[PDB]
């Protein structure tokens, strides 16, 4: 279904320039007035991007929105497209201009380092007669032990990852979760099966952001 | 004096020359035209390192032949193909499906419909149970029933789908006798053997035997200016033919008309061929369109869609009367 | 000139006008 106008005040739309406008690509959460977190495979090609805060429809302008380009991007030093299953599907893009945290654009909240999510732990996958506007869905997590089992993903799925459900559209769409009270972002889409999301016993897999927290700190601090 | 046919033949080999390395006891059977005309049609929308990989990736090298010919010399190849004569029946058709009022680059919507005479059908990819059926109802209306189900499953988020069809029914201007056709044993392998309605005929033929290709080259014809060219490898010297087939040699054959009375036995056929370019194509230099660099600018400007899979098919039939083959290709494009 | 096709081999249909490669395949074990 569709998410309330301003449901996720830290949701982001990395767009690519094509012709005379911008094309949506990956989701990405906000982490500070000048850093957005997304998937690494997103700032993959040499396109020139920009990010939009407080957005719902990447085709209209409700005024209650905010655009801003990215000075320079930084992907995990250990990320490599070839072997995506290796993890490291995570980048930190820096915004050229900071921003105002409007009643409609707050910051995001990540989990503690080393924190592991339990199974059947509710979570929602937000992103982008119908066309284009911020949607959302229910996507329960899958106990690591399981996803790893040869009956699901196998070795591929590591501990520095997160399995929900078991998709396309808002590539790199963030994964929110409710860990008894808190509601920070536990993951960002890494990759899906090779049939999409109709394939059971094989769930889409997200990156265990918490598996890269101390990292994020070293990064945003190194500026 | 158009052409770009040679490059398409080489492609025919480069591709076949592949499935020949994978297996050896399997019956191969695809159709160049169909395929290398879907990717070409896609190449009006393909851009940069994508457009490049999916082009020269089929022996249609850039630095040598401008896109204009690649393209113009196609709208003529299919235009002059779809318009045959009375004794022969060569028909081909293009057509891509995409949401209504879609974000279709205006310049791209004129090209494929002008340079390919393709048909635009706005499909509602929501309920795939209305897509993966409507589409397969288009080929079968052209393959005169040969393929009334060229697609089973497709992604729900499939942003775009490209497909073309190709039916053919030729007649040996010199047909085999339905009676002379006796039941013989097909020397399958060094052990196996099946029974097939073997056709027979004696008299002059364009059959030949050269060293290079090492094999019996029979160029029997059709009413309508067509030619089925068969190749008979040597006792074991098979692998030779597969890795010895080229455009330089054949074109010489399609110009040897000289005949020599002889005896021939051709068994009735009726095989089928289905697969997914997903890989092959890649191994052929086309993973670019199938990777995280899906430059489909030309196609759409809305959001980035991608090369999901390649679905090709072809049906061949041989009898004392003649041949009546057919085939097609399906393309799927979904987001990033 | 006794020639017979009773084993695996490679055929190839062709357009005369446009020396097109309509179909192409190899019959091994019918």
């Amino acid at each position: 279904t569709e998410a309330q106008r301003n449901s996720w005040p830290s949701q982001i739309s990395l767009q690519y320039r094509s012709g005379s406008s911008w094309a949506h690509t990956c989701g990405g959460t906000l982490i500070r007035q000048n850093w957005v977190m997304t998937a690494a495979h997103c700032v993959d090609r040499e396109l020139t991007f920009r990010v939009v805060v407080g957005e719902h429809n990447l085709n209209q302008n409700d005024g209650t929105e905010q655009y801003v380009g990215v000075q320079k991007i930084v992907v995990h030093p250990y990320w490599n497209t070839d072997d995506v299953a290796a993890g490291y599907d995570i980048a930190l893009l820096r915004l050229a201009q900071s921003v105002t945290l409007n009643s409609y654009v707050q910051l995001g909240v990540l989990p503690r380092a080393g924190t592991i999510l339990a199974n059947n732990s509710p979570c929602y996958i937000t992103g982008w007669q119908l066309a284009q506007t911020l949607q959302q869905a229910y996507l329960p997590t899958v106990d690591y032990a399981i996803c790893s089992s040869s009956s699901y993903w196998g070795s591929t799925v590591k501990n520095s990852m997160v399995c929900a459900g078991g998709c396309q559209g808002d590539s790199g769409g963030p994964l929110h979760c409710l860990v008894n009270g808190q509601y920070a972002v536990h993951g960002v889409t890494s990759f899906v099966s090779r049939l999409g999301c109709n394939v059971t016993r094989k769930p889409t897999v997200f990156t265990r952001v918490s598996a890269y927290i101390s990292w994020i700190n070293n990064v945003i601090a190194s500026n | 004096f158009n052409k770009i046919t040679p490059n398409l033949a080489e492609f025919a080999f480069s591709l076949y020359r592949q499935l020949a390395h994978q297996s050896n006891s399997t019956n191969i059977l695809f159709s160049p035209v169909s395929i290398a005309a879907a990717f070409a049609m896609l190449s009006l929308g393909a851009k940069g390192d994508t457009h490049d990989e999916i082009l020269e990736g089929l022996n249609f090298n850039l630095t040598e032949i401008p896109e204009a010919q690649i393209h113009e010399g196609f709208q003529e190849l299919l235009h002059t193909l779809n318009q045959p004569d009375s004794q022969l029946q060569l028909t081909t058709g293009n057509g891509l499906f995409l949401s209504e009022g879609l974000k279709l680059v205006d310049k791209f919507l004129e090209d494929v419909k002008k340079l390919y005479h393709s048909e635009a059908f706005t499909v509602n990819f929501g309920d795939t149970e209305e897509a993966k059926k409507q589409i397969n109802d288009y080929v079968e209306k052209g393959t005169q029933g040969k393929i009334v189900d060229l697609v089973k499953e497709l992604d729900r988020d499939t942003v775009f789908a490209l497909v073309n069809y190709i039916f053919f029914k030729g007649k040996w201007e010199r047909p085999f006798e339905v009676k002379d056709t006796e039941e013989e044993d097909f020397h399958v392998d060094q052990v196996t053997t099946v029974k097939v309605p073997m056709m027979k005929r004696l008299g002059m033929f364009n059959i030949q035997h050269s060293k290079k290709l090492s094999s019996w080259v029979l160029l029997m014809k059709y009413l309508g200016n067509a030619t089925a060219i068969f190749f008979l490898p040597d006792e074991g010297k098979l692998q030779h033919l597969e890795n010895e087939l080229t455009h330089d040699i054949i074109t010489k054959f399609l110009e040897n008309e000289d005949r020599r009375s002889a005896s021939l036995h051709l068994p009735k056929l009726s095989i089928t061929g289905t697969y997914d370019l997903k890989s092959v194509l890649g191994q052929l230099g086309i993973t670019k369109v199938f990777s995280n660099g899906a430059d489909l600018s030309g196609v759409t400007e809305e959001a980035p869609l991608k090369l999901s899979k390649a679905v090709h098919k072809a049906v061949l039939t041989i009898d004392e009367k003649g041949t009546e083959a057919a085939g097609a290709m399906f393309l799927e494009a979904i987001p990033m | 000139p006794e020639v017979k096709f009773n084993k695996p081999f490679v055929f190839l249909i062709i357009e005369q006008n446009t020396k097109a490669p309509l179909f192409m395949g190899r019959v091994v074990n019918p």
